[PDB]
């Protein structure tokens, strides 16, 4: 038994912004070899980097909130970071709590904030928390610790405690992992790859919600596999036979083949594109899962 | 109260100048400050910073000095070029959020 | 032969508010036979009432959005909605698109806005909008149209477009079934049962980024099995062989059971449970299926 | 301006009345006017509304009448009680979104 679920890539759950599967495709232009921390899952069920089970951990953080007001800046929250079930962070060998966001720009992010105000005394408080790639804030979140602000004109009155933070919005999105540690390298999930020539890597696609004050156009992020594939193969166990799985993306309505691929173990797609440009497929098909093969197994074009 | 103050916008025209004085309170005195360029604000370009000394520093088209008794630390930006119009941060380096002061620059012919 | 994931409560996405699964327990004060629509799925893979597959679609919903300004309310978005994948809604066997709120109260949503300002294109922009029990806002996400709004003073200056309305926070939160068609009847998936005597339900436990100007308590929303579960057999499609299954609850680091209970075919689990109070149970074992049973299994007590 | 306006805060006693002045702009004159009570705003309980006429409605202790030659309706609520204490709304149904003002209604007793 190795299977995947039957699932249509446009009803999945992205894997590094807790969104809808959008889009797969392929895209030569783009870096063949993202180090994505979130969405990493080896075929036999090993979560690597911060990849966590469930999507709502996704992009998302916990943590022992402790606020003080600056003049110059405003209400200064420092998150004491927690796994998102409670347990206890300890730095290791991951770049940072599970499902912490694993790209640059600056996140705004929600949290629970009790107030000694009167008249209210539960409100979200909506901060900005810069990610990096590199930042003057020091953030450290393999270390266990993370600053966000928000702009306040005097103290807002919050009550220290315990906060999911979950992201709002992207400003000034990059697609490189953040500031892990005050700048200096973490253990980190390796660079996707490698692929034989002529292949590259398949992108599930989906898009950030976005604070742009000039362009209009759509931030798109792409992940190795959608999320339901990563909670898979971590419940399963498979046991893995050969370096990679054949597959076959099928309209099932029609049982028309769409395309053939390679599932390396390492948990990527590659597809043989000797294209230039970006080339999108259908988000209503199936993966079917063919045999084991190795390494070099030359897949057709497309 | 606020930690570092300046000028809201400041302007100059192409291949002119211009200086930004940025004023800070005294117990900022032993701190590096800086001019940063571009948004994100707290992943800004930093272009120039000091030493936490009295020493100016100059850098391509910029340069720092800090006032230690006055308390003020003066940015000047050399040869113009529309391409410097934007978005500038007056800054001190400490532990965790910077103090930092947003400056509008805009630039003409 | 059916299985389950080999995932641990806490570690699994709730189903009816996106957010992890924090609490599992029993409580007989509460409603025995809910009539929720999300998180309703049959062992043999069909889905219930508005269930989605993604966990990201669980309170949320899609539509092209047009905005127009109303003196005295403010910014007013009229959402004509959408299936979360783009497909077209179509009014039909259930009570609203896929993943639309099953719940009450008065719900702050997150959507995508471009406006036609100078010095700004792209934002995030919060709106309040009334869910039920019963509204005077003529809400009937069954047809496809619902309406919110933001306090303002003049108009934000709007561009219509398409959106992903994700949920923020929910204020005076009711656990019965909003407002699905301006207060007439629609379809809906059967309350929760029925149960033996002496059985209740299983409940999978979050809590939800609340605004309450007075009081400081949480707010639980139960679901009837996690996100993972409902994808999991909607994607196997077992074959049911009996009424029921019996599952048995363990430590699997340690083997010990912390109790046995039964899973019925409609998509809910069941404890043996004759005391009064609520009951809470570890949130880090795994559930195990043990075989078929009738619906007149006997289970142990706990 | 807007399309509805009240008192923002009303004190009555024990025992006593209130009455409530919703004022509202001319277009909205041969629309339905009510009287509402509790939060969420647009989930609140209706206790009477009219039928866009100016007859007067009565139910328990509360009526309401629309002065559509002056563009008030009137609110009034008879033999106050310490539970009717809240939050309460001047209402004009209309398809979706309601106009609304928030009145806030204190009942303390008759003191001694
Ligand atoms: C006050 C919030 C509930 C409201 C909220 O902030 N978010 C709910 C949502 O995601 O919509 C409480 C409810 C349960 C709490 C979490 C759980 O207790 C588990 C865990 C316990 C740790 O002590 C702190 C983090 C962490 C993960 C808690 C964070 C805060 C939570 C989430
Ligand atoms: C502008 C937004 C992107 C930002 C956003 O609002 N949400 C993304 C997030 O969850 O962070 C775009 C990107 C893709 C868009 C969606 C997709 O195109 C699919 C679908 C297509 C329908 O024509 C309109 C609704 C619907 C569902 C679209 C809604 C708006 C989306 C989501
Ligand atoms: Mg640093
Ligand atoms: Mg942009
Ligand atoms: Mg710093
Ligand atoms: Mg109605
Ligand atoms: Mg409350
Ligand atoms: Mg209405």
């Amino acid at each position: 038994m190795v299977d995947l679920p039957v699932i249509q890539p446009r009803l999945c759950t992205h894997a590094r912004w807790p969104a809808p599967v959008y889009g797969l495709l392929v895209d030569p232009s783009l870096p063949s070899n993202p180090q994505w921390q979130n969405g990493r899952v080896h075929v036999d069920g090993t979560l690597l980097g911060t990849t966590p089970i469930s999507g709502s951990w996704v992009s998302c953080f916990a943590a022992e909130a402790a606020y003080k007001f600056q003049s110059g800046t405003g209400e200064v929250a420092t998150f004491t970071l927690i796994e998102q079930d409670g347990s206890a962070y300890v730095p290791g060998d991951r770049a940072a709590p599970l499902g912490y966001p694993d790209f640059s720009g600056q996140l705004e992010i929600e949290v629970q904030t009790e107030t000694t105000k009167t008249g209210d005394k539960l409100k979200v408080t909506t901060f900005e928390m810069i990610l990096g790639p590199t930042t003057n804030a020091d953030q450290a979140p393999y270390q266990g610790r993370v600053f966000a602000s928000v702009t306040a004109a005097a103290s807002l009155d919050l009550v220290d405690g315990r906060v999911r933070a979950v992201p709002r919005s992207i400003y000034g999105f990059q697609d490189t992992i953040p500031e892990y540690n005050d700048g200096l390298l973490v253990p980190l999930a390796p660079p996707i790859g490698p692929f034989l020539p002529g292949e590259v890597l398949l992108r599930f696609r989906t898009y950030m919600r976005q604070i742009d004050t000039a362009d209009a156009a759509a931030e798109a992020i792409d992940c190795a596999l959608p999320q339901e594939f990563v909670s898979w193969f971590a419940s399963n166990a498979f046991t893995v036979q050969s370096e990679a799985l054949l597959l076959r993306y099928r309209n099932t309505l029609t049982g028309q083949l769409l395309f053939e691929c390679k599932l390396y173990n390492e948990g990527y797609i590659a597809l043989s594109y000797s294209g230039s440009g970006p080339l999108t497929f259908p988000t209503d098909g199936i993966f079917e899962v063919v045999s084991w093969v190795p390494r070099l197994y030359q897949l057709a074009s497309v | 109260e606020d930690p570092v103050t300046g000028p809201e916008e400041v302007s100059g025209q192409e291949q002119g100048s211009l200086t930004v004085q940025c004023r800070y309170t005294s117990g900022w005195k032993d701190y590096k400050k800086y001019w940063c360029q571009g948004v994100p604000q707290r992943s800004c370009k930093t272009l120039v910073e000091t030493d936490a000394s009295e020493q100016l520093v100059k850098k391509n088209r910029v340069s720092i000095r800090d006032n230690q008794r006055d308390f003020i630390f003066t940015v000047t930006m050399e040869d113009l070029r529309m391409s410097d119009a934007g978005i500038y941060w007056c800054g001190i380096t400490k532990g965790g959020l910077d103090p930092m002061f947003k400056v509008t620059v805009n630039i003409g012919p």
